[PDB]
RNA sequence: CGUAAGCCCAAGGGUUCCUACGCAAUGGUCGUCAGCGUAGGGUUAGGCGGGACCUAAGGUGAAGCCGAAAGGCGUAGCCGAA
RNA sequence: UAGCGGGCGUGGAUCCCUGGAUGUCCGAAUGGGGGAACCCGGCCGGCGGGAACGCCGGUCACCGCGCUUUUUGCGCGGGGGGAACCUGGGGAACUGAAACAUCUCAGUACCCAGAGGAGAGGAAAGAGAAAUCGACUCCCUGAGUAGCGGCGAGCGAAAGGGGACCAGCCUAAACCGUCCGGCUUGUCCGGGCGGGGUCGUGGGGCCCUCGGACACCGAAUCCCCAGCCUAGCCGAAGCUGUUGGGAAGCAGCGCCAGAGAGGGUGAAAGCCCCGUAGGCGAAAGGUGGGGGGAUAGGUGAGGGUACCCGAGUACCCCGUGGUUCGUGGAGCCAUGGGGGAAUCUGGGCGGACCACCGCCUAAGGCUAAGUACUCCGGGUGACCGAUAGCGCACCAGUACCGUGAGGGAAAGGUGAAAAGAACCCCGGGAGGGGAGUGAAAUAGAGCCUGAAACCGUGGGCUUACAAGCAGUCACGGCCCCGCAAGGGGUUGUGGCGUGCCUAUUGAAGCAUGAGCCGGCGACUCACGGUCGUGGGCGAGCUUAAGCCGUUGAGGCGGAGGCGUAGGGAAACCGAG
């Protein structure tokens, strides 16, 4: 229900500090809590050692999310922002004086 | 009382003189452009204020 | 809101253009007989003061 | 102790029962123990009890009779017990 | 909110919006019963081998209105809720009068009944004094005036003037007919229907003559549509450096604007995000007199007749209520017992009563709006900040207490992010101690910021021949900063000294209240007065409701108030 934000499912930059101005995957996004994950927030997590999941020594971890707002929509360009338009048969939305957003499927 | 009060405000802004009475406008139409340039024909910097 | 005034008040006293309460001598309707008639036409009028003031805030609204 | 402090019934309480694991809190201290926490489990009916049987004081309540109202009384009928 | 886990989607899903289906047992409860959420039966279709027992579906409550062959069914409606507000029938007491009866609170609280986005009210048998008015209701006004009153406490009108919205109609009667019923056939006693008719310088009826029409007027009712809300969609401008965990901040150079409201983003931004102003959008649903079509409907002038115009009525008595009228010289309005009429020479009324003069047509029923309320949807606040604010921010009408009615809490903050601590170590676990997580672990999990009492680890000073509201003055020593000269903490001695509040004739009192600390907790406001003051005008001065406007914008509005003369109880006179 109109919860409509910004960041989609394409590959984009970071805005942010803690990796600030670098780049990563799909966004793979989660969800309402405004969180998205390129490859930004990497750590190191616990997870007890048990046998089962978890090696003689379990320590790793990989993907930890990070809030949208952000990040940034980068087009052949720099990072502008977006911009929508109607096809007259679908739905295209740009980039700040620049083409195509995320419609390379035929869009 | 009270209109006595808008008279005298406008006395001490006159006693003053900061109040312009231009029969039209150059920057006509809507746009914070044209109204920008007239200001800068009107001196009005950035720095002053408009009971406009 | 609004003051009550006195009915009673006014009913029988009257305070003279000057914050002055003035009106009724009082002892006249049981006394007679051996009334010398010098009282009785000292039983004209009368004047009243000092506490005549509260009396002023008495009537209040109309005045009167 | 043993006309109980042992053993049935009944109203009551609402899973305290059995079994395993377990003590940080509940036991006027402890506590490896429990009417404590926790999970799996247990309550079987044509003849016992009770209804698809009966009436009791009482309740109820078409009709009736009455009351400013809400209602009050109330016949037949229906509910009512260990 | 995860987790053993397994599906799902651009052949467009979760998702919100409308419409339908679906909804087991209770609840007015409706087959009947009943200790609500459970139990039992009839009656047509069916299900199982299915008559034994079982289920499923349909259907079975009374109340009212109109029909129907009174017989039997159908027919439209009824029952319960609702935060406040509303109409009616009931209705107090504290308290005010400094006591108490009249009076008062008060026709308020509550009891009930009923109607709804409203109610009730509402077409004058009125008003009031001018030959002036013209449905009902709300705000201002008049006015705390006219009066009511143990003439006390106090109670408190209507006309008029200004705005608000603005609506006016239909039956019973006389005339005439159609069906039915009875009947002392009779120019016939009633019920239904049918046209007829609705008024106050009187209307209606009948005959009759002026002349009566294609017309004039137009609904409150049904339809058409713009519109309004139930999903939404668009939406203008940024980049390097730089400290910092973190940049948005600071530096440099811009850009946007009919949009610099605000929230968010690891700090404090119009340009990073959601937005902003500005401007568009509904198949279905609702809503809709905002603008339109039509239907039911409504429009005459004279002459005589004397047919009609709301009956247990009007009026009279008795006993009342209401109005400001407490019984007053006591009317008007409505009504409980009895007495008991007229249709326009009948009549009710202008406050006993009468002459007169004006006003109004009762004894039948409907009517939007202007007003009110706040469950609810939005906006807004010199509103609150987790003892405050709804009683509750949080898992509250929940715990708990109570037989029941009912009472009624306590409890919000890790961090930007869960990264919420793998390993080892002591340890039975409980909890710690290195490591590691982050800016910060002084953020370690009821963890932000942790104050006060409050217990305690260590250190500095002094205390075992002393009699005390616990301090103050000075001297002195002991311990620590200071360049010196000065400062700090402590206490050996001695000069001195009856805690605080409240309450008193008077307290240290053996009067009074406080264990300690923390939070809360007590001179407000609205209206009318009276006085002083800072002001504007000033022989005058100022508007109330409301119209228009504005989004934090004012103006318009002279109705009304105080002022100019007072004196007398009054007529009435007048600087007297």
């Amino acid at each position: 229900r109109v919860k409509m934000h910004v960041k989609k499912g394409d590959t984009v930059l970071v805005a942010s500090g803690k990796y600030k101005g670098r780049v990563g995957k799909v966004k793979e996004v989660l969800p309402k809590k405004y969180a998205v994950i390129v490859e930004g927030v990497n750590i190191v997590k616990k997870a007890v050692r048990v046998s089962p999941k978890y090696p003689q020594g379990g320590f790793i971890e990989k993907e930890a999310p990070l809030h949208a707002s952000k990040v940034r929509p980068i087009c052949p360009a720099c990072g502008k922002p977006t911009r929508v338009r109607k096809k007259f048969l679908e739905n295209g939305k740009k980039i700040r004086v620049c083409a195509k957003c995320g419609g390379a499927l035929d869009t | 009382v009270r209109k006595k009060g808008l008279a005298m405000a406008v006395a001490d802004r006159a006693r003053e003189g900061k109040l312009l009475l231009v029969e039209a406008f150059a920057g006509v139409n809507g746009k914070t452009k044209e109204f920008l340039a007239w200001a800068k024909e009107a001196g009005l910097d950035g720095s002053e204020s408009v009971l406009l | 809101p609004k003051m009550k005034t006195h009915k009673g008040a006014k009913k029988r006293v009257k305070i003279t253009a000057s914050g002055k309460v003035v009106a009724m001598k009082t002892g006249k309707r049981h006394l007679n007989w051996q009334k010398s008639g010098k009282e009785i036409r000292q039983k004209g009028r009368k004047f009243v003061l000092a506490k005549p003031e509260a009396e002023r805030i008495k009537l209040l609204l109309p005045y009167e």
